């Protein structure tokens, strides 16, 4: 059987300037030949850690990586808004013929920045929509932490289907988010109500925006 | 020790080329 | 060095597909080439290397996956009997546990056909006081496959663009949204959506209002 990395936690969460652990066992020892791989939407995987402890080039001293045989970890220092991201382990070695190449399963690292309360718009549907049978609402809650919950409401009441979300990554900066929440009715369902609302709660504090389908 | 199959580290030889 | 990986498009479930990876810089017999994928929302994944004559292959992609070297600076990875399990980003790396790495082609396995966006703008309601600075953004909706590409006038407006992740509706079909703050100097503001697999691009200039 290939060699089976397994990687915990799946996630892992600390403040600006804290530290994070993650560990990758392996099922069969593989000696130092093991890496480590930060990934961000926008590029491919970056080469963290080669080697289980070796920094490669440009990575800075606050990623430490350490382990061996079977026992792999790596820890991040000095936390910032840009090391927000998922981690993966590799192993990477030649045993008897065969390449031991399995990728651990991931560990996502949020990073805790400062708190912002959302701002929120949301954009009627275009007038060219409702000729094709369906019309998709947008919201968008912006420049937001921590995490927030949207919630759509037709004429008061709450929306269970047609709801699509879709949450940029942290920025890099401030280690804020941004969301956009789409609701998708009929021509005939978006016809048939008078005022949309989406609502974004976070925490106890809730921020509101509606439109009325007939005055847009 | 090295006994039974040794590990090559590939992690490494592609460092190194 | 660099790497380019290329083949990815939308493939009729059953159907095979050979993607191509092509190096510059450096020469592909001296390293472990390696074929990684990575399905949308999920984790990396190791399908198998080449070093010279050797080849060696994950468990999981025994004989329906093959890799070759096709010339001086080129491997392939030819895939057989795909379903949707297959749907991924394919990303070519040199060395197991290596740092250089294309930018990923992506497959999709679907039985749709190409199918372009439509594009609506996104503005605030007519009759909302307005702002000097407004948020508008585009709607980009109901397209296979992924990628496409937004721009905002043509590439000259760049700061503040939020484009949100897609979303594959359970129809399987994509959308995704793009959003930016603008004033007057980016005025009119116009998104470009550029999709690769029907050959289109559709320009929306979104007026600050539904008015």
């Amino acid at each position: 059987a290939d060699v089976v990395m397994t990687q915990t936690p799946s996630s892992v969460s600390a403040a600006v300037g804290g530290t994070v652990t993650m560990k990758c066992q392996a099922s069969q020892s593989i000696s130092t030949a093991l890496v480590w791989y930060q990934q961000k939407p926008g590029q491919p995987p970056k080469l963290l850690i080669r080697s289980t402890s070796t920094l490669a080039s440009g990575v800075p001293s606050r990623f430490k990586g350490s382990g061996s045989g079977t026992q792999f970890t790596l820890t991040i220092s000095d936390l910032e808004c840009a090391d927000a991201a998922t981690y993966y382990c590799q192993s990477a070695a030649l045993i008897g013929g065969v390449v031991f190449g399995a990728f651990g399963g991931g560990t996502e690292v949020v990073v805790r920045g400062d708190p912002v309360a959302p701002t929120v718009l949301i954009f009627p549907p275009a007038a060219d929509q409702v000729a094709t049978g369906t019309v998709t609402i947008v919201c968008v809650a912006n420049k937001y932490f921590p995490d927030v919950t949207v919630t759509w409401e037709v004429d008061g009441t709450t929306q269970t289907t047609g709801i699509e979300n879709s949450k940029t990554p942290q920025n890099s900066a401030d280690c804020t988010y941004n969301l956009s929440s789409t609701l998708t009715l009929t021509s005939t369902q978006y016809n048939s109500h008078k005022e949309y609302t989406c609502k974004v709660t976070q925490g106890t504090t809730s921020v509101v925006q509606s439109f009325n389908r007939g005055d847009c | 020790i090295p006994n039974g199959y040794l590990v090559l580290d590939l992690s490494m030889q592609e460092a190194l080329s | 060095q660099s790497l380019e990986e290329s083949g990815g498009g939308l493939v009729t479930p059953g159907g095979i597909l050979t993607l191509t990876c092509t190096a510059s810089g450096f020469d592909i017999s001296r390293h472990y080439m390696t074929w990684v994928r990575q399905a949308p929302g999920e984790g990396l994944e190791w399908i198998g290397s080449i070093y010279g004559g050797s080849t060696y292959y994950a468990s999981w992609a025994k004989g329906r996956f093959t890799i070759s070297k096709t010339s001086s600076t080129t491997v392939d990875l030819k895939m057989t009997s795909l379903t949707t399990e297959d749907t991924a980003t394919y990303f070519c790396v040199r060395g197991v546990g290596g740092g250089l790495w294309g930018p990923g082609t992506l497959v999709t396995v679907s039985s749709g056909q190409p199918k372009a966006p439509s594009v609506f703008p996104l503005a605030p309601c007519c009759g909302d006081t307005p702002s000097s600075t407004v948020t508008l953004g585009c709607l980009v909706k109901g397209y296979l496959p992924e990628p496409v590409t937004v721009t905002w006038n043509s590439g000259t407006l760049t700061n503040g663009v939020r484009t949100f992740p897609s979303v594959r509706q359970s129809s399987g079909l994509y959308s995704l949204s793009s959003v930016v703050s603008v004033t007057s100097s980016s005025q009119p503001v116009t998104c470009n959506v550029a999709h690769p697999a029907t050959n289109t691009k559709v320009d929306k200039t979104v007026a600050p209002s539904t008015c």
